[PDB]
RNA sequence: GGCUGUCGUCAGCUCGUGUUGUGAAAUGUUGGGUUAAGUCCCGCAACGAGCGCAACCCUUAUCCUUUGUUGCCAGCGGUCC
């Protein structure tokens, strides 16, 4: 259970990591652009 | 020159310093018949002193601070007769004849749990 | 030790605090030369519990208040074992 | 006899002792002696047990760090430590941020000289990522391996403490050379130069010092028998 | 001139507590006028061993808390900035007043 | 009673405190309370964690706290289970940053404390006294040491006259400062009073 | 249970083996000296061993090494001694 709690917490941080640099870079760019036209 | 004599007995701290000549006695700013002098026997002080002709022999400049009058009275007597040996390495069969190069071992006592006094048990007239 | 004792004791900290841990200390002036308003003596009567004085320490451990020693806090016994069993800091018999 | 002097320091580490008015024998014997002292018996200190902050044994890998576990116990081998008056010191490395750490780091405390101040450990390679290994140091003859310091423990529950290798060897480099002087009233003598290379931890000067004083309680059996 | 006191519970530590000082915290900056002891302050105890009655028990216990003074008699700062550089010991008052 | 704490009487030599820490009559007083009740806690969640001694380290405001245990794995957890349990535990029961490092202990068979927990489950477990009293503590003679003196108190078997056992081995001089002996005490309240244990360990002399 | 007082700080209490009696049991541990003491020395069908007694712990009695603040003042010096 030990090692399964640990795969489980590092597949939960490795795709959020995608999510942080895709996904917040494009959730910031997709604002910037709306921020600059309205 | 000079020569030390630490001394003492009872909680007490002898501190002479015999010089050679000058038979006058002074203990803390005080005359040896000023602070001792006519009290109940601080006539051991200068017994080891007179013991080996003294007065106009040599000096006795004393600093004591310890024990009551008795143990004050007794540690300089030690570090007196203790002083004498420096100057005289050959005389501590006279002084130890006497019995003034050993200390008093004979020290207070510790009261104890269940006596009254480290010896005097409590009375008990019915058993 | 009793369960209710043992637990009389500990409000009567809480109250003696709340209250005249800093309140008495309010009418402790009028009712000191500060210049005896009967009133401030009159009020001093608010509480009861609440007194500094009310409190009989207890053992810390089991609450025997026979044998306190505000150091360990315990009851005789208890700091005779806690003692030996080492649980107390630097403390071993005593011989002179 | 020979009269010790004329030191030429190159730097901290590297130095040239001279020894001016040997005899015609005495360049090779005493040089050649100094040589089998000087690189067998030298007492010095260095790492010898090691205790990693989230890093139960060595052969993982800790996060935030490229340089793993084992190529970091490899790195204390070679970082350099003297101490003047403690025979033993545990040192302390607190440190945390983007960048390599430089060398020193640790708190200083105690009698603990520290001669690296660019001798790399470990190399911190994110924001959050921290490091905190307490570092302990022995004082020693020769070489101590791992794999001898696991029989007369008695009781090693420290499972963080990570062994490593133990090197108490200060001269990384010896060589003599002889050569010929002509000296004040002279026919044939010979002037023993000793280059000498350190970690940098003992004085070339005080090194050369002790060789030749384990080499005289050694002769003095030798006399009487 | 900064003061440094140390009372331990005994040698086994208040020892190389001090030592640690005189060594790490007097280097050359640090001028330290000496590692002296000072009276140490006893303070025993004595209970009561059987629980209720029999009043010739009792027990005699005692802690002895045993004190250093050394302080250092230079403020600088390359030396006198290398102290804290030493918290440990699971057991040693360091009063670092002025 | 007329037997001096074959612990406490040695507490100056050849034995260490299990709490060695500095601290004022303020503060004192509820210090070693905490100590208490953390090291009572410790004990509720680990009791089959087979822990022996209990020491607890402080230097300001952060408790070290070593759980030495016969079984270290059992008082690890699930690669941080027990650890952070305990760990974390120890917060407002001393309002302050408290550690916890476990020492493993060599040879179960030879430490007092371990020796005493078993035998008296043992007792609960529905067992003859005398078998494990001796067998089962005779142990501690094959692993090494040099006498080992063990102690039921009474009420052992079907029986309202409580009596105390002997068997020991090998010799248990406490009468010896310099002697250093592993003694410990435990209990085991059955379907009847309380019988008692005490073991005697002569861990080698000086 | 845990903890305590008491005979009593008394010198006592036992075990293994061997031997002795049909056996409970004895011997050892008794005897001669000796010591504060089952302390020691001889003896002796007993030879050894354990809990004890002694010694390790503290503390007090001399001196030495070391450090010298709040402690000290022998010398030298300045004195709001």
């Amino acid at each position: 259970l030990e090692i399964e709690e640990m795969q489980l917490k590092q597949a939960k941080k490795d795709l959020s990591e995608e999510l942080q640099i895709l996904e917040a870079g494009l959730f910031s760019r997709i604002r910037a652009v709306l921020v600059a036209g309205g | 020159n000079q020569y030390y004599g630490t001394g003492r007995r009872k909680s007490s701290a002898a501190r002479v310093f015999i010089k050679p000549g000058n038979g006058k006695i002074v203990i803390n700013q005080r005359s040896l018949e000023q602070y001792f002098g006519r009290e109940t026997a601080r006539m051991v002080v200068r017994q080891p002193l007179e013991l080996v002709d003294m007065v106009e022999k040599l000096d006795l400049y004393i600093t004591v601070k310890g024990g009551g009058i008795s143990g004050q009275a007794g540690a300089i007597r030690h570090g007196i007769t203790r002083a004498l040996m420096e100057y005289d390495e050959s005389l501590r069969s006279e002084l130890r004849k006497a019995g003034f190069v050993t200390r008093d071992a004979r020290q207070v006592e510790r009261k104890k749990v269940g006596l009254r006094k480290a010896r005097r048990r409590p009375q008990f007239s019915k058993r | 030790a009793k369960q209710s004792m043992k637990a009389r004791e500990v409000k009567r900290v809480a109250l003696a605090d709340k209250y005249f841990a800093k309140r008495a200390e309010l009418k402790a002036i009028i009712s000191d030369v500060n210049a005896r308003w009967n009133a401030v003596l009159k009020l001093q009567t608010l509480p009861r519990d609440s007194s500094p004085s009310r409190q009989r320490n207890r053992c810390r451990q089991t609450g025997r208040p026979h044998g306190f020693l505000r150091k360990f806090g315990l009851s005789r016994i208890k700091v005779r074992e806690a003692a030996m069993r080492g649980e107390i800091p630097g403390l071993k018999k005593a011989s002179w | 006899k020979p009269r010790l002097v004329d030191i030429e320091q190159v730097s901290s580490t590297h130095a040239k002792v001279t020894l001016e008015p040997l005899e015609r024998g005495f360049g090779h014997t005493l040089g050649n002696a100094l040589r089998r002292i000087l690189l067998s018996s030298m007492p010095g200190c260095a790492v010898t047990e090691v205790e990693i902050d989230g890093v139960l044994h060595e052969y993982s890998t800790k996060e935030g760090v490229q340089e793993d576990i084992l190529e970091i116990l490899l790195n204390l081998k070679g970082l350099a430590v003297r101490v003047q008056g403690k025979d033993e010191v545990i040192l302390t490395l607190n440190k945390s941020g983007i960048g390599p750490v430089t060398a020193a780091d640790i708190t200083h405390d105690g009698d603990v000289e520290i001669v690296k101040p660019q001798h790399v450990i470990c190399h911190l390679t994110d924001e959050n990522a921290s490091i905190s290994m307490r570092i302990k140091v022995q004082r020693g003859r020769g070489y101590v391996p791992a794999s001898t310091r696991i029989h007369s423990e008695e009781d090693e529950r420290p499972i963080g403490r990570l062994l490593v290798d133990a090197c108490y060897s200060p001269v990384e480099r010896i060589a003599y050379n002889v050569e010929a002087a002509r000296v004040e009233q002279r026919t044939d003598l010979d002037k023993l130069v000793i280059e000498m290379e350190t970690n940098g931890t003992i004085d070339p000067e005080e090194a050369i010092r002790r060789a030749a004083t384990i080499l005289a309680e050694q002769l003095e059996a030798f006399v009487d028998l | 001139r900064i003061r440094i006191r140390l009372k331990a519970f005994d040698h086994r530590l208040i020892d190389q507590a001090t030592a640690e000082i005189v060594e790490t915290a007097k280097r050359t900056g640090a001028q330290v006028r000496g590692p002296i002891p000072l009276p140490t302050r006893k303070e025993r105890f004595t209970v009561l061993i059987s629980p209720h009655v029999n009043k010739d028990a009792r027990d005699q216990y005692e802690i002895r808390t045993h004190l250093r003074l050394v302080d250092i008699v230079e403020p600088t700062e390359k030396t006198v900035d290398a102290l804290m550089r030493l918290d440990l010991a699971a057991g040693v008052d360091v009063q670092i007043s002025l | 009673g007329q037997k001096v704490h074959p612990n406490g009487i040695r507490l100056g030599i050849v034995k260490p405190w299990n709490s060695t820490w500095f601290a004022n009559t303020k503060e004192f007083a509820d210090n070693l309370d905490s100590d208490f009740k953390v090291r009572q806690y410790l004990t509720k969640e680990l009791a089959k964690a087979s822990v022996s001694r209990i020491v607890i380290e402080r230097p300001a405001k952060s408790i070290r706290v070593t759980i030495h245990t016969a079984r270290p794995g059992i008082v690890i957890g699930k690669k941080g289970e027990d650890v952070e349990k305990l760990r974390k535990v120890v917060a407002d029961i001393a309002g302050v940053p408290a550690q916890i490092n476990i020492a493993e202990v060599r040879k179960p068979e030879l430490d007092a404390k371990l020796v005493a927990d078993s035998i008296t489950s043992q007792l609960e477990r529905r067992v003859m006294f005398r078998r494990a009293m001796k067998r089962a503590v005779q142990n501690a003679m094959r692993l090494g040491a040099k006498g080992i003196k063990v102690e039921v108190s009474g009420r052992l078997g079907g029986a309202e006259i409580a009596r105390t056992e002997w068997y020991r081995e090998g010799r248990v001089p406490l009468h010896t400062l310099r002697a250093d002996i592993d003694y410990n005490t435990s209990e085991a309240h059955t379907t009847y009073g309380v019988i008692g244990v005490k073991v005697w360990i002569f861990k080698g002399e000086i």
